[PDB]
């Protein structure tokens, strides 16, 4: 999970 | 609505019967909220951002109302700097980027 | 164009004579590119998100074309895991969120  | 980006796209959401402010974040796969209590079971998970990885609580099938639009989905809770609505819920409310 | 959010909104950009893939990120104030050896004066900066802060190089007045739409502004260079187009350039290409 990538949260930018 | 149409939201321009001269200011952070902050909106009011309702979750667990409480109002909170959150950022509409197309760069996030997932919705992540600052520490709060949510009802039901959760599972420990880890997610990554620009500064590295954090531990979060994963709540599934959570109803969230975003600017009056209904979503029901995964909400992660943990040490994020800002409440973020990510693509998992943005898709449910029919949100697109346009230029 | 209209970009749906079922997948990460990755688009082609042109910067410093290179074509690159970048994420359109409404949750980002600033534009942050993966390590690259741009010419010019820069100054150090710290930027934060999930996980904490990273150290970046701030370059000003850098032309960036995003899917054919020209922009010019501040670009941050550092150990981001993905190239990120933030609001500073999204506003210049007339990008909105719509639902």
């Amino acid at each position: 999970a990538r949260v930018l | 609505p149409q939201i321009t980006l001269w200011k952070r796209p902050l909106v009011t959401i309702r979750i667990g019967g409480q109002l909170k402010e959150a950022l509409l974040d197309t760069g996030a796969d997932d919705t992540v909220l600052e520490e709060m209590n949510l009802p039901g079971k959760w599972k420990p998970k880890m997610i990554g951002g620009i500064g590295g990885f954090i531990k979060v609580r994963q709540y599934d099938q959570i109803p969230v109302e975003i600017c009056g639009h209904k979503a029901i989905g995964t909400v992660l809770v943990g040490p994020t700097p800002v409440n973020i609505i990510g693509r998992n819920l943005l898709t449910q409310i029919g949100c697109t980027l346009n230029f």
